[PDB]
């Protein structure tokens, strides 16, 4: 609670310090209450001047608007249309890559930003925050993090050796290593694979420039349920209960990961 | 940062008049 | 002064999307008629 109180004295500053918000972040979970509204200050989606705020929140509902206007004239939303497939063709059409038409199947790329928009959509239910927030934090994923993501794989085997080589080893007793479903863990930061409570006190660090913090929820995962894993022995056995892991735990998980990442990256 | 957003606008109805433009082609290609 | 230029732009734009709008719902309209003369 003592937190809490910390945070509230950065945002009373007329001119937010973002350097700030980001150490915040990077130390202590955020206030439910603030979430939405740092994640936002810290994506860019609002200035560092919250009288700004509103004039500008003005601007980008307007965009918001346009766009979904503009996707109901060429037909390629209706009502019928789930939200999260609406703010995944938003976002193709900000981003220039809208298909000819929705009929046409959707490719990798497409069903990573799917599943992040709907975690999001329980994360923050303003429909105007949600899709602004899903579409900064996911550009951030293919521009800040383009040459970072790639490389936790081999970080994920490192940092597991440093913490329990014989599972580690057991891994790579089944072959199991190389077909770790790597790309729900690192393309889609874990959405559908962790609760959205939990989760976003992951994405709290996302937001505020580390990615390598989802290796060490990737590592602690497989640390938690060390046991049930040791007595599978098949490649294909392992990576099916990694991608549908029991739920009630992942509280635990989340609070280990984050003590697991600052003791091995020791931040400020 | 209020600039930022007004030009965020701009680019993105360019980004639908470019839409428009292929679906208004489209279009006439089909009735023909 | 660099913002309202900013936003004379958006606007201007704006105005080119609702004509192109229009001239869509036009075509539409007229491929939907080419459908009834079909019977």
């Amino acid at each position: 609670v003592e937190e809490k109180k910390s945070l509230e004295i950065l945002l009373k500053d007329d001119r937010l310090d973002t350097e700030k918000l980001c150490t915040f972040s990077q130390r202590f979970p955020l206030p439910s209450m603030y979430r939405a509204l740092v994640w936002k200050v810290l994506l860019g989606i609002l200035p560092p001047h919250h009288e700004s705020h509103a004039k500008v929140m003005m601007y980008r509902k307007e965009q918001y608007l346009d766009v979904l206007h503009a996707l109901k004239v060429v037909r390629f939303v209706s009502d019928a249309t789930p939200q999260a497939e609406v703010y995944l063709r938003m976002y193709q059409l900000e981003s220039g890559k809208l298909p000819r038409s929705p009929s046409f199947p959707l490719e990798p790329d497409d069903e990573v930003f799917l599943a992040i928009a709907k975690a999001m959509e329980e994360m923050v239910e303003d429909s105007v925050d949600c899709y602004w927030i899903t579409r900064r934090f996911v550009n951030q994923l293919n521009t800040k993090y383009r040459d970072s993501l790639p490389q936790l794989p081999k970080a994920f085997e490192q940092y597991l050796n440093l913490e329990d080589g014989r599972l580690l080893t057991h891994l790579r007793m089944c072959s199991a290593a190389p077909k770790l479903p790597y790309d729900l863990w690192f393309k889609r930061c874990f959405a559908g694979c962790l609760p959205e409570s939990s989760l976003q006190r992951v994405w709290d660090k996302v937001v505020s420039g580390s990615c390598k913090i989802l290796v060490f929820v990737a590592v602690e995962i497989l640390l938690t349920f060390k046991i049930k894993v040791m007595a599978l022995n098949s490649a294909e056995k392992i990576t099916k209960f990694l991608e549908n892991i029991p739920q009630d735990s992942s509280d635990a998980i989340v609070s280990k990961a984050i003590d697991l990442w600052h003791k091995h990256c020791g931040t400020p | 940062g209020q600039l930022q957003a007004a030009e965020s606008r701009y680019e993105a109805q360019k980004r639908i008049t470019q839409v428009f433009e292929l679906e208004i082609l489209d279009l006439y290609g089909r009735l023909e």
